[PDB]
Order: C-alpha cells, then structure tokens, then sequence
C-alpha cells in the first residue's frame, strides 16, 4: 500500500517514534504496512499494532459521542446530523480497515494463545465500537460478530493462559464491557467481572513482583466496573 | 465502564 | 475547493461542532472552506480561523519537537531524520496554507484596526512556527518576514487600539516571544512585555469588569513570561 | 516562554 516501498524494520521502529510524538494516526498507517508485509506480529509488535488504532478510534468515538449528544438535543438544519454521519462514517472506516487486517490475514495465521486470544479480542472490540454506532439492518448482526470474537477467545484464555495473565483478564474486562453496554444483559456483565477478578485473586500468590503488578492493574479495572455496576 | 485504556504502550 | 459545495453559513456552524468535539483538523479544513466563499470574517468567525489553525500546529510543533531532540540525542539509521522530515514538512504546508489565506485575500480587504491587527498577527505568528524550524537559505528572510507582520501590526494596534486591548495585549506577547526565540533579543523582549504590562495596568480603570477579566487574563501570560526572563 | 495559548474559543 501506501508504505509498500517501506522496510518493515523501518516502519516498526517509525511507528515507536510516532508514540513518542503523540501522532498515533502516523502509528497505525505505520503498523497497518508493517502488518502488510505478510509476517506474523512479535509480542511487542502485537502492542503496537493495538495502541495505535485503539487510540485513533478512541478519539474518533469521543467526538461522535460529542456530536451524537449535541444531536439528540437537537430532536426534542442538517449540519449536525450531517457532521456526526461524517464522523460515524470516518469511525467505521478504521474499524474496517482493523477487521480487514485481522481477517487478512493476521488471525488464520495466529496459532499460540497469546497471539490468537490477542487479534480475537481485537475482533470483538472492533465490532463493538461498530455496534456502539449501529442503527439499522445489520446491528444484531454486528453484536453478534463482537460476541462470537469474544466468546473464542475467552474459550482459548481458559483453556490455554493462568487465570492472572494480562490479556485473559483485559479481555474479559471488554467482553464484561460489551454485556454491560451492548447486549444489555448487566447481570452477565457483572458475574464475569467477579468470576475473574476472584480467580485472578487466587493465582496472584504464582506470581514474581513484576508479574503481579501486571496483573493487579488490570484486576483494579475489574473493580472499578463492578463499583460502578453495583 | 471502563475498557482497557490501552492508549500506551 | 473541497468545501466550494457547502454553504458558508454551515461551514461554520461545523466549524463550532468541530471545535466542541475537538477536532481541530475539520474545523480548520472547514473554516479554510469559508474564508474562501471570499467575503470577509466576522471577529467571532476570525477567532474560529485563529483557533483551529493554532491548535493543528501546536500539535505539529509539539510532535516536531519531541522528534528534533530524539533526532540530535542520535547524533551525539536514517528513520528519525526521515519522520521528523516528515512531520517538518507538514508543518510548514499547514503554515504556507494560513499565510495564502491571509494573502488571498484576508489583510487586503481588512480596514478596520481589530480585523487588520487580528491578521498581521497571525501572519507574524505563522512565519515565527517556519522559523522554529528553519535551518537553510531562507531562515533569515523567514525571520524577516515574522518581523516585518508583527511590527506593522504594532504599529497600527499603538494608533489604534488601547493599551488593554485583548488583541494589542496578545500581538506584543508573541511578538515578545519572537524577540526571545526567534531573534535571540531578550533584551528586547523583555522591554517589550515590561511596557506592554505596565502601560495596560494603567489603562484597568476604564473597563468593565468583563473588559478587566479579559485585560488581566493577558497581562498575567506577560508577566508569566518575565518571571521567566528575569 | 508562553505565547497566547489561543487554542479555545
Ligand atoms: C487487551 C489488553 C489487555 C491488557 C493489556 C495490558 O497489559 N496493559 C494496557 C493497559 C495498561 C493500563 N492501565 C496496562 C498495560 C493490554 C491489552
Ligand atoms: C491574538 C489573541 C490575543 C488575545 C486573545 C484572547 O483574548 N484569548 C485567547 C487566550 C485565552 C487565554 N488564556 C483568553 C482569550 C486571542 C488571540
Ligand atoms: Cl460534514
Ligand atoms: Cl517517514
């Protein structure tokens, strides 16, 4: 693509300086060529890969979220409604374009946990910004697509990693997110989130310093959902 | 409800 | 151009949804697409300009930064040069964009004071963001050129306007700024803030206690700046 | 040294 006559080496190490920069639409057209090369994402990579996009569609969500309010009050001329669908739009653009990289061909190629759970949480959570913007014919369809996503990985985590590793538990954290948001089933939402911060609590004795820090940060994530849920 | 912030790394 | 099809009065109306969602990219591209409609700005509409353009540079020029000085920490493989060429380059399309808006055909049609000092302004704090990053041939003609719009807007807000002006007031801060960064005269920067607080101090009785927070909010960054300094 | 921050309105 664009970054077609780009060493890979070069653009991984353009999309760490473009971290530092806070430039994080520069960090993912860099990551998606780096992914483009046709080689499967190191650990490290993987991070990079997900940082990028997470915020370039986190800003994007923050300011549809902005407009879709200003909408709303509106409905109680066109530039509003036509400003958010340009936003909307924008948004399932990289959500799209996220999918299409791990459709091709990042997760069919993906065979330890640590990197299969990782792209298929991805998958779910591209899906459900999709769902936070879904209306018509599809919506169902598009939850679905999130859930099925989630729940692979999930059985993958329980199946292959400790119940304290980082990504498990950051999936479940999203996956207790889109019950509680998306499906509309809080109860579902909140009996995940105890489930695994109490079986993270009972492997942290496993665990070097280092590791726990780890794994309590994302554990204290859970909490704060399950203090705000109930 | 917060997802990961995963905005850092 | 990109916005010809879009009435003026909503390119600005998305201007503000922009600024509200903090997407200060749209609302530059948007209010670039009203100033060509080619009539001239209202003082709001100019403060529309203003802001986005700014906050699309700042972001620029922070990003330049924090690459400039990775850049020379390396000279103490080509990648870092190359983004930070990148990003530099940019940065000064953004600039040449603001500086061809004021010349085609902003300042020309600008006779009031409040609308003319408003743009020499930018136009000296557009070519003071090309000479941060300079280097060449021209980086003294740049300098000249940043020199030569702040003067004549001071000349013009002396006559003018009152010494508590907000825009006097903001016009000597960055042209104090450019005799401190960009002209290597703190000598005259200093002066220049110095007279510039002391003359507006004694000038506070006028106002009203609107006029006064809005006088008082300025003089505070003039006195930041020699705290500084001094 | 602060310029006018001018980044809100
Ligand atoms: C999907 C996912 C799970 C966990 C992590 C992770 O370990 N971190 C990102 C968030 C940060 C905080 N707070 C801690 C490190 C990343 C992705
Ligand atoms: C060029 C210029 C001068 C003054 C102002 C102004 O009045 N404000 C922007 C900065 C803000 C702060 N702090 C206060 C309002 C704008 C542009
Ligand atoms: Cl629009
Ligand atoms: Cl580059």
């Amino acid at each position: 693509g664009a970054m077609g006559s780009m060493e890979r080496a070069s653009l991984i190490q353009k999309a760490k300086l473009a971290e530092q920069a806070e430039r994080y639409e520069d960090m993912a057209a860099f990551m998606k060529g780096a992914v483009e090369k046709g080689e499967e994402l190191s650990c490290e990579e993987r991070n990079l890969l997900s940082v990028a996009y997470k915020n370039v569609v986190g800003g994007q969500r923050a300011a549809w979220r902005v407009l879709s309010s200003i909408e709303q009050k509106s409905n109680e001329g066109p530039e509003v409604r036509e400003y958010r669908e340009k936003v909307e739009t924008e948004l399932q653009g990289v959500c799209d374009t996220v999918l299409g990289l791990l459709d091709s061909h990042l997760i069919k190629e993906a065979g330890d946990a640590e990197s299969r759970v990782f792209y298929l949480k991805m998958k779910g959570d591209y899906y459900r910004y999709l769902a936070e913007v879904a209306t018509g014919d599809d919506k169902k369809r598009i939850i679905d697509s999130a859930r099925s996503a989630y729940q692979e990985a999930m059985d993958i985590s329980k199946k292959e990693m400790p119940p304290t590793n980082p990504i498990r538990l950051g999936l479940a954290l999203n996956f207790s997110v889109f019950h509680y948001e998306i499906a509309n089933s809080p109860e579902e939402a909140i009996s995940l989130a105890k489930t695994t911060f109490d079986e993270a609590m009972a492997d942290l004795h496993t665990l070097s310093e280092d590791s726990y820090k780890d794994s309590t940060l994302i554990m204290q994530l859970l909490r704060d959902n399950l203090t705000l849920w109930t | 409800a917060g997802s990961i912030p995963g905005r850092r790394s």
